[PDB]
């Protein structure tokens, strides 16, 4: 339905896919990274029932479906399901497809090599894209934030990367890969809500919990004070209506789940916590770099939407950082949608038009070309 | 019949007592076998 | 009749409850967790007729009683009925009044908190127990089974908990609680027997089916080949005599019902099955842990009593498992009775005499005390 001869952009994780076309400042639509399948045998005639559901179809009908997510902590392994997700995304809902447009897909800086190779290959071989470019989420996070310099706290669905860039250059030894993201926070909340008498086991139930979390949970500027009160009084509880007519209230659990980011030990993870990983991405860089990264701590990805996170991360780093120097967190409304936006910026910059793999070079070289042309 | 529930029960209880001694041996022997097999593989790997 | 203030121990499941005193190796008495109520008025003289029936009384007169289980998927929701069960259990069959003896009760690691609070509160406020301690079923399973390390599959009536333990420590990131249990197998068997012409729809009938299941059913080491044979020949059928003199036989139904453990979709549950659930508990654990958990897969609770479950589970995990690793299932005669036995072991350990809540600490703190004192 679109007639603008621009690039297309998609951010694909273990939870959601943000997508739209390059040159704008927002995705046109956001789809779940889901291929749904019926988990029941139909009995009655005229009950519909699809063999497969894609994206929002899968999420909307989830009460009777098993929901599969193709991306594992940042890597696409089920490329067949991503092809279905991308077809729906582009052809059915965004109303624009790669066949007539160059396409940019994103990944984390240390994401296994197979991910960028398959993203490049599927757009060229199943979507017939005229050109490709696999982007680094850290690059996109700073473009969308108005920075060339800063720490990218790309807290996604399956992984948080924690990666510094200075004057446009990577500082890779200072990357603190962390196995804690929005999907793990959802799983933890399912377990602590089970402790409250509301067990959540199935994937439809996981989606209910993700909705509860996104609307009711927060990290808190001061965890212990919120905890002591919330664990002692109903005045700190918030109600949510479950899609069966039950009402669930959440007290200190409302923040204990989100707290996992600062205390990963809550889910059995071996990690110093998001504020120390942020601190180390700054501290492991050279001393004439450190000061600029402290002043430019940039949030991207989701989980950045928890109340108290932009104020808390600044508090936790300034408390570890030396005095006089100003420590600042950048946390715009483009929060969680900023990686897509950065993709739009990179794809459309004139300074990037020589970075695209055309369907010339790709056909002669094959998918290994991504390591010659992208990064 | 008069003493047959008793004969059968004594057989059941004696067999259960022997079964258990032998089931406990089976578990002990299996745990030793598996550990021994792991020692075997430990040494085979070596 | 005891010459020491030994703790009394009660393993109260959603199905059956086992009881005895600490220091024994078996419960002294077993009761269903049932309080029965008549739905009919008796006519004949000399027919008993009570307002309510407890434990074995509910089963003996069940033909006209509604049988209520006060425990729902591991949690007591009806505390009045548990008081009837505990009075009868401790006072009439164990012959001990709790007033002069400490009491140990059990719950799953993710059992809703209100369960531990009511178990503790009832014994302190209604029975005046001098002390209380709510045990972890995973611990008790390991102490009865002779292990400190392994996978605990406690396959209870209301829930299969599934928790890996290493060197006496929980590995909570790998708990995969499953809402598929012995109660669903009984309900499914009532339905599959109905398909064969033997309808079971009442509470009395539920208990009949429960007894049929326990004596006639098995999982089968190869479902499809066993099914094809059972569906083709009478050689795999087994009879059972019903209370009214009718005879029921079970064919491939004999395993199609138990198969629900491996295929939960049969009862409408979204799950990969007990063997993948078990496997999920062994691979998610750390690289230097996995080998010890594979070699120590521990069964406790009931359903573990199906003739082919220890061997099929060992086979399924072996099939999912990497090579080199030794896969072994421990399926002791203390099966279904293991949690109670572990309770006896725990209550009497010298290392556990400081873990008891006294009826001093309890009254000063209130029912929530169990949260900080037990686990």
């Amino acid at each position: 339905d679109e007639d603008e001869t621009t690039a297309l952009v998609c951010d694909n994780g273990s939870g959601l896919v943000k997508a739209g076309f390059a040159g704008d400042d927002a995705p046109r639509a956001v789809f779940p990274s889901i291929v749904g399948r019926p988990r029941h045998q139909g009995v009655m005639v005229g009950m519909g029932q699809k063999d497969s559901y894609v994206g929002d179809e899968a999420q909307s009908k989830r009460g009777i479906l098993t929901l599969k997510y193709p991306i594992e902590h940042g890597i696409i392994t089920n490329w067949d399901d991503m092809e279905k997700i991308w077809h729906h995304t582009f052809y059915n809902e965004l109303r624009v497809a790669p066949e007539e447009h160059p396409t940019l897909l994103t990944e984390a800086p240390l994401n296994p090599k197979a991910n960028r190779e398959k993203m490049t290959q599927i757009m060229f071989e199943t979507f017939n894209v005229p050109a490709m470019y696999v982007a680094i989420q850290a690059v996109l996070s700073l473009y969308a934030s108005g920075r060339t310099t800063g720490i990218v706290l790309d807290s996604g669905d399956g992984v948080t990367h924690n990666v510094p860039i200075y004057e446009g250059y990577a500082l890779p030894h200072a990357i603190m890969r962390l196995d804690l993201a929005g999907r793990d926070l959802t799983d933890y909340l399912m377990k602590i809500l089970t402790e409250r008498g509301y067990s959540f086991v199935t994937t439809a139930e996981r989606e209910i919990v993700r909705d509860i979390k996104e609307k009711l949970c927060y990290v808190a500027l001061d965890f212990e004070n919120e905890m002591a009160t919330a664990a002692s009084s109903s005045s700190l509880e918030k109600s949510y209506e479950l899609p069966d007519g039950q009402v669930i209230t959440i007290g200190n659990e409302r923040f204990r789940c989100p707290e996992t980011l600062f205390q990963p030990s809550f889910i059995g993870m071996e990690s110093a916590g998001i504020h120390e990983t942020t601190y180390n991405s700054i501290m492991k860089c050279d001393i004439d770099i450190r000061k600029d990264l402290y002043a430019n701590n940039v949030m991207s990805g989701g989980t950045t939407m928890y109340p108290g996170i932009a104020d808390r991360m600044q508090k936790e780093i300034t408390a570890l950082a030396p005095s006089t120097m100003k420590i600042k967190i950048i946390a715009p409304p483009e929060r969680k949608y900023s990686v897509w936006i950065g993709g739009s910026i990179l794809a459309s910059l004139s300074t990037f038009q020589q970075m695209w793999i055309t369907k010339q070079e790709y056909d002669e070289a094959g998918p290994s070309i991504v390591h010659r042309k992208c990064f | 019949l008069k003493l047959d529930k008793e004969n059968a029960l004594d057989r059941a209880e004696q067999a259960e007592a022997d079964k258990k001694a032998a089931e406990d041996r089976s578990k002990q022997l299996e745990d030793e076998l598996v550990s021994l097999q792991k020692k075997l593989k430990g040494t085979e790997d070596e």
